[PDB]
RNA sequence: UCCCCCGUGCCCAUAGCGGCGUGGAACCACCCGUUCCCAUUCCGAACACGGAAGUGAAACGCGCCAGCGCCGAUGGUACUGGGCGGGCGACCGCCUGGGAGAGUAGGUCGGUGCGGGGG
RNA sequence: AGAGCGCAAGGGUAGAAGGGGGCCUGACUGCGAGGCCUGCAAGCCGAGCAGGGGCGAAAGCCGGGCCUAGUGAACCGGUGGU
C-alpha cells in the first residue's frame, strides 16, 4: 500500500494532532527520522494494512521506502492511535507477525462447540521478498478438548517459526449456558 | 481492636554528604545493615554506624557488585 | 481468593493502566468512567450474558475483584470496619475491558453486551476489533 | 599382608588385606 | 602395598579394551576408576550410641580403612529426629585400599549373596557413575556370623571419569562386574 | 578464596603477593590504591637453582636487598590462598630474617 | 540468675550472669583487678 | 616499541551461561611418591613436603558463534515543580519548565593499568 | 542466594555476620578526641591514649552476641570493700 508521509522537525507533537496529523517515526539499522502521516489516510490505509503487509511511504524526497509498522502507541481512554513506528526494510531477513487463516469446519463446532483461536498471527524469521498474504491452517480434525500447536504448523518455503516450537495456535472450548448456571450457583 | 502500636522513629540514613568538611569521628551515616560500606579513613561500630577516622571531605563511590562505599579524603 | 484481611480505600486517578485492547474474542466491552465493580456486578453481567444466548460461545472476563470492601454495622467509630459486606471489587478505570465474547454472531454479541451494560454502574461502550495489536 | 582367601571349593588367591588366613567359600572358582 | 589383581586388570586389559570399543586420543580421557564411597542410613542407632560404634568398626574392617560420621540437619519429626544430633555413617576410600575393597566385592561379597542374580544395569546415574544397594553386611570375608548383633544394611557408590553410562557399563563389565543382563 | 587478601588490603600499604607454583615461587611487593609492584624477586623464573624450600629462603633475601635499597620496611605480607607453613613460610621467613 | 564474681585473696567484685539449671554451676573465669593485674576470679 | 604467557589492582554482566576450535618450547596446571615439615570428625579429593617420567584429557589462557542472560537508543506517551481555565459534582482540559517505565531499532562473547618471565 | 543468621518483623549478609575445629575468657580496669539523636533528663556510635592480657608467623583483631526490643529517675533500705 501507499501512504503520503512528511518530515517532522519542530512541530508541537500535541498541537500537531489537533490539526489532523498522526505523529510517527521511521527508522532501521541505519535510519532515523521524525515523520507524520495523516490520520484519516493512515486510518483507512492501516485498517486493512495493519501489521502484516508492507507499506511504502512516499516522502516529498520522492523516496519510496518499504516500511512496516514495528509498533503503535494506542492512546488509553477511548482507543485511538497516538504515535506510529516505521521499520524500513532492505534485503536481510526480518522477523514479523504473519497472518493466519484458520480454514475448515472442526469436529468441535459439530457437537456444538467454540471457535477458540490463540495466535491470530505468528512471528517468523523471513526474507523481505517473502510477503505471505497469510498461512493456511488445517484446523478441521480438531475436536472439543483438542488443540493445535506451533510444532504442527505448515510453513511455506524460505520461512521459519521465530517462536517456541510448542506454542499453541487454537483450541475448542465448550458453551456455558444452563448446565453451568444452575450447577455453579449451588456448588459455590 | 488490637493494633495501635509502633516503636518510635530511629532517624537513620545519610547523616553527612559528599563534599562536606568533617572533624575526626563525626558519624557519617547511621544505617540498618550494610546499605553502605566503609572505606578510606572510615570505620564502623556495632550498629553498622559509619564514621570518620580522619579530617577531610566525604566522598561516595558506587561499585556495583562490591556495593556502595564512603570515604574521607584527608587534607590540610 | 487468599492473601490478607483489609485494604486501604485508595483513589481512582487517571484512566491509565485501566484500559487495554481487545486481547481475546471478537467483540468487547469498555468502561468510560472509573468505579469499583462489585462481585455481584460481574456475576450479574456474566449470567445475563450467557442466559441471553443459550449454549453460547465463550465469554472472557478480564477484570477481577480482589479489593475487600469495608463497611460498618450501623454504629460509630471503634476501630476499622468489619468490611466484606459487599465482598470485593475491581479497580476499573476508563478505557478498561471488562467483558469480551467469542465464537458467536455479531447480533448476539451486540445485544448480549448491550444487556450486560445495564448490569454495570458505569456508562460503557462496545468496541469491535479492528487490528490494533503490536507487530510489523 | 598377603590375604590368602581359602574359599572352600578350590581357590586360594594371594590378595592383600588384614590376616592372610581368610576363610571364605563360594568365591569366583565355583 | 601398591600391587594387586584388579590393579593391573584395569591397566593390562581394560585400558586397551576401552580404546577398542570407543577409541580415544589421550590416556587422561580413558575412563578411570578413582573414587569409591560407602554409606549407612542409621536412623536406627539414633537411640543407642553403642550400636553406632559397632557398625563403624565392622565397617572399618571391610573397608580396610578409617570410618566416619555424619548427622542430619533438617530432620524428621515423624521419625524421632530433629536437628544436629542423630547419625549417618560414611567412609570414602581411594587409591590402593580402593582396589583391595573392589576385590572382596566381586570375589567374595557378590558370590555368597542371598540368591545373587546380578547388578541392575539401570542403577547408572545417567552419567559416568554407579550406585548399588546391599542388605546383609556379613557377606564380607572377615565378618564372623557369631558377631553381628544385627544385619545392618548399607549402600555403596563409585565415581569415574566416565561421561556416559555406556562407557561406564563397558568399563565396569571389563572390571569384572556381574551385571544382571 | 581470598578472604585474607581483602583483610590486609584495608590494613595499610606494601602488600607482599606470594604466588607460588608447583615448582616455582614468585614474590611481589604490590602497593595498593594505585596497583604498582616494587621489588619483584622471582624464583625459578629468575636465576635460582632447584630446591623450593631453600630457594624460597634465598628469594626472600633477594627482596630484602632490593627493598632496603628503596627504603621500604612495611612487612605487609600476603598469605595468598596459602597456608603459612612451608614454601611460603620461608619466603617471609628469610625476608624478615634480614 | 544474677551472678557476682569475687577475687582471690582479695575483696573485689564484678558484673556477671550465671545460669540456674542450665549447665553452669561454678565460674572459674580469669579477670583483672585494680590491685596488681590479672588474677583468677571464682563465683562465690 | 610489537606478540604469547605468569602475578596482580581498576571499570562493574556490552566482562557472564552454553556451544565449536586452538596452546605445552616457555609458563601453569594435571601428574610420580607419601620417608621428612603438615593435613583431612574418613580418604594425600583438600591443605603439605620431596620430586623422574607422561599429558594438555580436566582446569586455566586465547579465539569465533548470539540460542539464554545482560546492556539498550529514538520517537511518543504516563507522571509531574510553577501557572491557570470549564463543569453542579466523581473529575476533565490548556500554557510554561522537567520527563520516565514498558516496547521497537540496536549493541554484546570485554576494555585496562603496573611489575615480571620468554622470541 | 529464593538457605542460615537463637526468637517478631525489617534492613543487611556466602569476597560471611553463615557451618566446623585449634588455642582462649577484651561478657577487662583507668579514660575518652569528636559526633548521631534531643525541650529536659535519657538513649546511641566512637578513633585513639596508659595499664596489664588473649588469639595469630605477622600486618592485626578483642572494651560480648549480624544489627534495631529483652525495661525503671530520685527516695528509703540490704550485702562487700577504701
Ligand atoms: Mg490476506
Ligand atoms: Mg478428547
Ligand atoms: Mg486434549
Ligand atoms: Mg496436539
Ligand atoms: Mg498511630
Ligand atoms: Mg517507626
Ligand atoms: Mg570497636
Ligand atoms: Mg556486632
Ligand atoms: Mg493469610
Ligand atoms: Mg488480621
Ligand atoms: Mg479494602
Ligand atoms: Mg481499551
Ligand atoms: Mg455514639
Ligand atoms: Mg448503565
Ligand atoms: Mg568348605
Ligand atoms: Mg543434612
Ligand atoms: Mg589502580
Ligand atoms: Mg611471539
Ligand atoms: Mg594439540
Ligand atoms: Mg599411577
Ligand atoms: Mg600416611
Ligand atoms: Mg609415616
Ligand atoms: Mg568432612
Ligand atoms: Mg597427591
Ligand atoms: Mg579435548
Ligand atoms: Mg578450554
Ligand atoms: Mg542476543
Ligand atoms: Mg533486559
Ligand atoms: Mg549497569
Ligand atoms: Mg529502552
Ligand atoms: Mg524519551
Ligand atoms: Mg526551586
Ligand atoms: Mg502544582
Ligand atoms: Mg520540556
Ligand atoms: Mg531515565
Ligand atoms: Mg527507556
Ligand atoms: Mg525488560
Ligand atoms: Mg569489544
Ligand atoms: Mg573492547
Ligand atoms: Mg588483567
Ligand atoms: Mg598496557
Ligand atoms: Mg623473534
Ligand atoms: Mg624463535
Ligand atoms: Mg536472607
Ligand atoms: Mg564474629
Ligand atoms: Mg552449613
Ligand atoms: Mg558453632
Ligand atoms: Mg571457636
Ligand atoms: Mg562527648
Ligand atoms: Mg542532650
Ligand atoms: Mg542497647
Ligand atoms: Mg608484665
Ligand atoms: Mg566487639
Ligand atoms: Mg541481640
Ligand atoms: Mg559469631
Ligand atoms: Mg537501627
Ligand atoms: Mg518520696
Amino acid at each position: 500500500y501507499r501512504l503520503k508521509a512528511y518530515y517532522r522537525e519542530g512541530e508541537k507533537p500535541s498541537a500537531l494532532r489537533r490539526a489532523g496529523k498522526l505523529p510517527g517515526v521511521m527508522y532501521n539499522r541505519h535510519l532515523n527520522r521524525k515523520v507524520y502521516v495523516d490520520l484519516v489516510e493512515f486510518d483507512k490505509v492501516f485498517r486493512q494494512a495493519s501489521i502484516h503487509h508492507v507499506i511504502v511511504l512516499e516522502l516529498p524526497d520522492g523516496q519510496s521506502l518499504p516500511t512496516l509498522v514495528r509498533q503503535v502507541n494506542l492512546d488509553k481512554r477511548r482507543r485511538r492511535p497516538e504515535h506510529v513506528d516505521f521499520f524500513v526494510l532492505s534485503d536481510e531477513p526480518v522477523e514479523m507477525y504473519v497472518p493466519l487463516r484458520f480454514v475448515g469446519t472442526p469436529a468441535g463446532v459439530r457437537a456444538g462447540g467454540v471457535l477458540q483461536e490463540i495466535h491470530r498471527d505468528i512471528l517468523v524469521k523471513v526474507s523481505p521478498r517473502n510477503i505471505p498474504e497469510f498461512i493456511e491452517v488445517d484446523v478441521s480434525g480438531l475436536e472439543i478438548g483438542d488443540s493445535l500447536h506451533a510444532s504442527d504448523l505448515k510453513l511455506p518455503p524460505g520461512v521459519e517459526l521465530a517462536v517456541s516450537p510448542e506454542e499453541t495456535i487454537a483450541a475448542v472450548v465448550p458453551p456455558e449456558d444452563v448446565e453451568k448456571l444452575a450447577e455453579e450457583a449451588a456448588a459455590e | 481492636t488490637k493494633n495501635g502500636r509502633d516503636s518510635q522513629a530511629k532517624r537513620l540514613g545519610v547523616k553527612r554528604y559528599e563534599g562536606q568538611v568533617v572533624r575526626a569521628g563525626n558519624i557519617l551515616v547511621r544505617q540498618r545493615g550494610t546499605r553502605f560500606k566503609p572505606g578510606k579513613n572510615v570505620g564502623m561500630g556495632r550498629d553498622f554506624t559509619l564514621f570518620a577516622l580522619v579530617d577531610g571531605v566525604v566522598e561516595f563511590q558506587d561499585r556495583g557488585r562490591l556495593g556502595r562505599y564512603v570515604h574521607v579524603r584527608p587534607l590540610a | 481468593r487468599m492473601k490478607y484481611r483489609k485494604q486501604q480505600r485508595g483513589r481512582l486517578k487517571g484512566a491509565t493502566k485501566g484500559g487495554d485492547y481487545v486481547a481475546f474474542g471478537d467483540f468487547g466491552l469498555v468502561a468510560l468512567e472509573p468505579a469499583w465493580i462489585t462481585a455481584q456486578q460481574i456475576e450479574a453481567a456474566r449470567v445475563a450474558m450467557v442466559r441471553h444466548f443459550r449454549r453460547g460461545g465463550k465469554i472472557f472476563i478480564r477484570i477481577f475483584p480482589d479489593k475487600p470492601y469495608t463497611k460498618k454495622p450501623l454504629e460509630v467509630r471503634m476501630g476499622k470496619g468489619k468490611g466484606n459486606v459487599e465482598g470485593y471489587v475491581a479497580v476499573v478505570k476508563p478505557g478498561r475491558v471488562m467483558f469480551e465474547v467469542a465464537g458467536v454472531t455479531e447480533e448476539q454479541a451486540m445485544e448480549a453486551l448491550r444487556i450486560a451494560g445495564h448490569k454495570l454502574p458505569i456508562k460503557t461502550k462496545i468496541v469491535r476489533r479492528d487490528a490494533y495489536d503490536e507487530a510489523q | 599382608v598377603p590375604a590368602r582367601i581359602i574359599c572352600g571349593c578350590g581357590n586360594v588367591i594371594e590378595t592383600y588385606s588384614t590376616k592372610p588366613e581368610i576363610y571364605v567359600e563360594v568365591c569366583s572358582k565355583c | 602395598p601398591l600391587d594387586l589383581a584388579l590393579k593391573r586388570k584395569y591397566y593390562e586389559e581394560v585400558r586397551p579394551e576401552l580404546i577398542r570399543r570407543f577409541g580415544y586420543q589421550n590416556v587422561w580421557e580413558v575412563p578411570r576408576l578413582e573414587k569409591v564411597v560407602i554409606n549407612q542410613g542409621l536412623g536406627e542407632a539414633k537411640e543407642d550410641a553403642r550400636i553406632l560404634e559397632k557398625a563403624a568398626q565392622e565397617l572399618a574392617l571391610i573397608t580396610g580403612q578409617k570410618p566416619a560420621v555424619t548427622r542430619a540437619k533438617k530432620s524428621i519429626s515423624n521419625f524421632k529426629l530433629r536437628k544436629g544430633m542423630p547419625i549417618g555413617l560414611r567412609v570414602t576410600l581411594r587409591r590402593d585400599r580402593m582396589w583391595i575393597f573392589l576385590e572382596k566385592l566381586l570375589n567374595v561379597a557378590l558370590p555368597r549373596i542371598r540368591d545373587f542374580r546380578g547388578l541392575n544395569p539401570n542403577s547408572f546415574d545417567g552419567r559416568g557413575n554407579y550406585n548399588l544397594g546391599l542388605r546383609e553386611q556379613l557377606i564380607f570375608p572377615e565378618i564372623t556370623y557369631d558377631m553381628v548383633d544385627a544385619l545392618r544394611g548399607m549402600d555403596i557408590a563409585v565415581v569415574t571419569t566416565a561421561e556416559t553410562d555406556e562407557e561406564a557399563r563397558a568399563l565396569l563389565e571389563l572390571l569384572g562386574f556381574p551385571f544382571r543382563k | 578464596k581470598f578472604r585474607v587478601r581483602n583483610r590486609i588490603k584495608r590494613t595499610g600499604r606494601l602488600r607482599l603477593s606470594v604466588f607460588r607454583s608447583l615448582k616455582h615461587i614468585y614474590a611481589q611487593i604490590i602497593d595498593d590504591e594505585k596497583g604498582v609492584t616494587l621489588v619483584s624477586a622471582s624464583s625459578l623464573a629468575l636465576k635460582l637453582k632447584g630446591n623450593k624450600t631453600e630457594v624460597a629462603r634465598q628469594v626472600g633475601r633477594a627482596l630484602a636487598e632490593k627493598a632496603l635499597a628503596l627504603g621500604i620496611k612495611q612487612v605487609a605480607f600476603d598469605r595468598g590462598p596459602y597456608k603459612y607453613h612451608g614454601r611460603v613460610k620461608a619466603l617471609a621467613e628469610g625476608a624478615r630474617e634480614g | 540468675l544474677l551472678l557476682e564474681c569475687t577475687e582471690c585473696k582479695r575483696r573485689n567484685y564484678a558484673t556477671e550472669k550465671n545460669k540456674r539449671n542450665t549447665p553452669n554451676k561454678l565460674e572459674l573465669r580469669k579477670y583483672c583487678p585494680w590491685c596488681r593485674k590479672h588474677t583468677v576470679h571464682r563465683e562465690v
